[PDB]
């Protein structure tokens, strides 16, 4: 989801 | 603030709970994020603390870490000095509080590039840490052990 | 050998899996239980490791770790050069393999004071970063980082 | 229960 803790 | 002393902090944001614990001679920090601020969450984030730097003195931050036989377990163990966090100097009270606006400012200024607060929050001491002000809390912390050492 | 070089190493418990960083020129380690190795929990203990000291290379500890896209970008996000784990000096992989043989015992010297493992791996952390063996592992990586920063 | 962490 574009965060670097879920780049999904 | 001699080089082993470290306050602990306690704040909040996002129904979360922020625990912190502050090189008071550095203002070098360490942190975590914890559903609620219990003993037993106090105590172990003492043990992780100790592991990693000489910790001789911690004032705790409330009355209910200093009663709490579990986080005076763990400062038995860890061979630290567990004290009140009374300001008998107003200036400490005054520089904890700007400290938690500062990390809630860079946590605004991180949070999303952030699913999760506790990234946040890891980013901020990242952030926090190497803040040059000079020279930066994490040398400053450094300089000041390796000094006692020699 | 620099000041800000490290090692990942990751070895299994209790069926657990304990992430362990290393920092190469002084033994120091920190270390952390997670219920098993993935690229987020690798990310999120490297974002802490340089949150808290000058962390400038990480040589990972295996190639699932190198090719991960969300290590990479924690390592991008915190300056950390990523480097591969290869033992190009053979001496390498002895030196990690008895430190976790050392942790290991440690953990079980400790761990019928613990009910959880992730506090007894932290007593072994205190109890090897404490070790004189004469200097501590805490005490080199003090003097390596003021060293280097001086 | 006798132990550092869990002092029931
Ligand atoms: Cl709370
Ligand atoms: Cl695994």
């Amino acid at each position: 989801s574009a965060k670097i803790d879920n780049l999904d | 603030s001699s080089p082993g002393i470290w306050q602990l902090d306690c704040t909040h944001l996002e129904g979360k709970v922020i625990l912190v614990a502050v090189h008071v001679a550095s203002g070098y920090i360490e942190a975590e994020v914890i559903p609620a601020e219990t003993g037993q969450e106090t105590a172990y984030f003492l043990l992780k603390l100790a592991g990693r730097w000489p910790v001789k003195t911690v004032h705790t931050d409330n009355g209910s870490n200093f009663t709490s036989t579990t986080v005076k377990a763990a400062c038995w163990w860890a061979g630290i000095k567990q004290e009140d966090g009374i300001p008998y100097n107003p200036q400490s009270q005054g520089v904890i509080e700007s400290m938690n606006k500062e990390l809630k400012k860079i946590i605004g200024q991180v949070r999303d590039q952030a699913e999760h607060l506790k990234t946040a929050v890891q980013m901020a001491v990242f952030i926090h840490n190497h803040k040059r002000k000079g020279y930066s809390a994490g040398e400053r912390i450094v300089d000041i052990i390796a000094t006692d050492i020699q």
